[PDB]
């Protein structure tokens, strides 16, 4: 739910608008509330006094358990302890404050309180941050590593400060020491897992002289393939120019940075006016039916057909639509008095619909 | 349609080039000129892909 | 056309 | 073997769920070079290399008559024929010209799910996103930050599925 260890207890040991605000619970028993006032004027009796008895003497509450499930909740989402060594410790801890207590002991527990609040927004925004953990490791294996190279060092330097930037630059990152070696993994719980030691052993002895070799595949046999990623894993950083280009080490650089940059830029880019309501037609269907009817089945002529449809209607509609109906009345009426054939195939085929121009 | 086995089967001559591409071309002139006494073509392997 | 292969009269009397 | 030059793992499929169960290093196309000299040896391991090469490479950079539904089909707004309709009088016997009514029934017939899913993967785009991975240093890292996805029984949420309950 939430991260805020006071927010995510919060939820546990509360009412819900109780006298706990005491403040909203006095706005809304007399009138002061706008949402929806006189909501408790007309509330049975019992109710409306037991919460005026609250309102006008509250009632003392015990904080104890608040605090210490506070604390709680921040050790179990700061991996202090495990979600059931959480249900164990709460009572612990219970146990440990009901046995030494004191007015002191409850001002610990506040500060206490406050101290885990800060402590776990301050981890979360730390372990999005950066992890300087990663950070201390490079050094140290930087320290380890020498720092002049016969052949070349500007070269040398300016690929250390980029692995430097991309350490940095990307959080969940790993850099670490398990055996007599150092280690680089993309992500926690993930592949690409880059021997430093044995790249940097490994590229020592390119540095400053495969510049005029790389056009012969003579030496290229002696990049090892784990090298080969860690220098794919620096593509997006060490940018044109940071690295002397002509050289197999620049080449390759140059050659990973164009590729994957054609990649994430491909990837983000990714991927009769009037006619007629229901009602209108429902209206038309209807007076179609009544003068079809009328006509068939009573002889009479279309213009008394027209007229005895007219009234049949139910009032309000009729008024309702008034215009439309009228409209409808006259340009029948007219096409009935000038083109017989086509009056009598517009007031017998359905599916029909008037012609623009009848607007 | 498998570029990920591709290499390691074009050694093998699983599917890949012919009897008579790979070879080096002295040598499919010298099996060209004595096929009828001394046999090679069976020696060597060709690969058929569907 | 062509990539499908498997890449690697009779009358009475014709005699 | 070599932390370098490492046989690849290569994902199995559940069909029913939709889910990539675990993997596991490919072992049916191993080649036995264990009767070979330094040279075919050192080819092979090359030929290896290049294999790697291309996995990761892929992986990584590749991720009228509307034709209705395989049989085109005509289109008529105005093909209405029979236009009588049985009034008190008429009397209309069989009849029927199936016409797909432009908007309602083409567009009827075409409207997709009301909401989209949200769960597992079909066949085509499992094939197209799990290319077998090159793991290259195997679980050199502190307890927690090894590959969980290829153990089969491991839960992403609860960890260690423990199998048989």
């Amino acid at each position: 739910t939430d991260p805020a260890v006071r927010a995510a207890l919060q939820s546990q040991p509360s009412g819900l608008n109780s006298t706990d605000d005491w403040r909203q619970v006095m706005d809304r028993i007399m009138s002061l509330t706008a949402r929806n006032p006189d909501a408790f004027r007309q509330q049975p009796q019992a109710n409306r006094l037991s919460a005026i008895l609250e309102a006008v003497v509250p009632a003392r509450a015990n904080p104890t358990h608040e605090k210490v499930l506070a604390i709680v909740n921040a050790l179990a989402e700061n991996r202090a302890i495990r979600p059931d060594e959480a249900g164990l410790v709460y009572d612990a801890l219970l146990q440990r404050v009901a046995r030494y207590n004191s007015g002191n002991v409850q001002t610990n527990l506040d500060r206490l309180v406050g101290d885990v609040r800060e402590a776990v927004a301050q981890r979360e925004r730390a372990q999005q941050q950066g992890n300087l953990g990663s950070m201390v490791a490079l050094n140290a294996f930087l320290s380890t590593q020498p720092a002049n190279v016969p052949r070349g060092q500007e070269d040398y330097t300016n690929f250390v400060s980029a692995l430097r930037l991309m350490v940095t630059e990307t959080p969940q990152s790993e850099v670490y020491q398990s055996g007599p070696d150092y280690f680089f993994q993309t992500s926690r719980q993930g592949l690409q897992t880059v021997n430093l030691s044995q790249a940097f052993k490994n590229l020592q002895g390119l540095w400053g002289v495969r510049a005029p070799t790389g056009d012969r595949a003579t030496v290229s046999s002696l990049l090892t393939p784990n090298s080969r990623l860690l220098l794919l894993l620096i593509a997006p950083f060490t940018d044109s120019g940071s690295v002397s280009r002509d050289t197999y080490l620049g080449h390759l650089l140059t050659l990973y940075r164009e590729a994957i940059g054609q990649a994430h830029v491909d990837e983000h880019t990714f991927q009769s006016l009037h006619s007629l309501n229901s009602e209108e037609e429902r209206i038309l269907r209807y007076v179609q039916q009544s003068v079809s009817l009328n006509l068939m089945r009573d002889g009479v002529t279309p213009s008394v057909a027209l007229d005895m449809t007219a009234r049949n209607m139910e009032p309000g509609m009729y008024a309702s639509n008034r215009p439309f109906i009228n409209r409808l009345m006259d340009y029948l009426h007219r096409a009935a008095a000038v083109n017989p054939e086509y009056f009598t195939n517009a007031i017998l085929n359905p599916h029909w619909l008037p012609p623009p121009g009848f607007y | 349609a498998t570029p990920s086995m591709m290499p390691q089967w074009s050694y093998m001559h699983i599917s890949g080039q012919d009897a008579s591409e790979y070879l080096s071309p002295g040598l499919v002139q010298f099996a060209r000129a004595t096929e009828t006494y001394f046999s090679l073509n069976n020696k060597f392997r060709n690969p058929t892909v569907a | 056309f062509a990539s499908l292969a498997p890449r690697h009269t009779s009358n009475m009397s014709g005699g | 073997m070599s932390k370098e030059i490492p046989t690849p793992y290569m994902w199995s499929y559940q069909p029913q769920m939709g889910l990539a169960a675990g993997a596991a290093q490919d072992y049916s196309t191993r080649i036995n070079y264990m009767s070979a000299g330094p040279h075919m040896i050192s080819r092979v391991n090359g030929i290896r290399a290049h294999r790697n090469r291309i996995l990761l490479e892929q992986a990584a950079i590749t991720t009228l008559t509307i034709r209705g539904r395989g049989i085109q089909l005509n289109d008529e707004s105005v093909s209405s024929s029979l236009g009588l309709r049985p009034d008190g009088t008429f009397q209309i016997g069989g009849a029927g010209r199936p016409s797909f009514t432009p908007r309602q029934a083409i567009l009827t017939l075409q409207t997709s799910s009301s909401e989209p899913r949200s769960g597992g993967i079909g066949t085509l785009q499992f094939i197209e996103e799990f290319v077998p991975s090159v793991y290259f240093n195997p679980f050199s890292g502190p307890p927690g930050h090894y590959p969980d996805q290829f153990i089969p029984n491991f839960d992403a949420v609860k960890d260690s599925a423990d199998g048989y309950d």
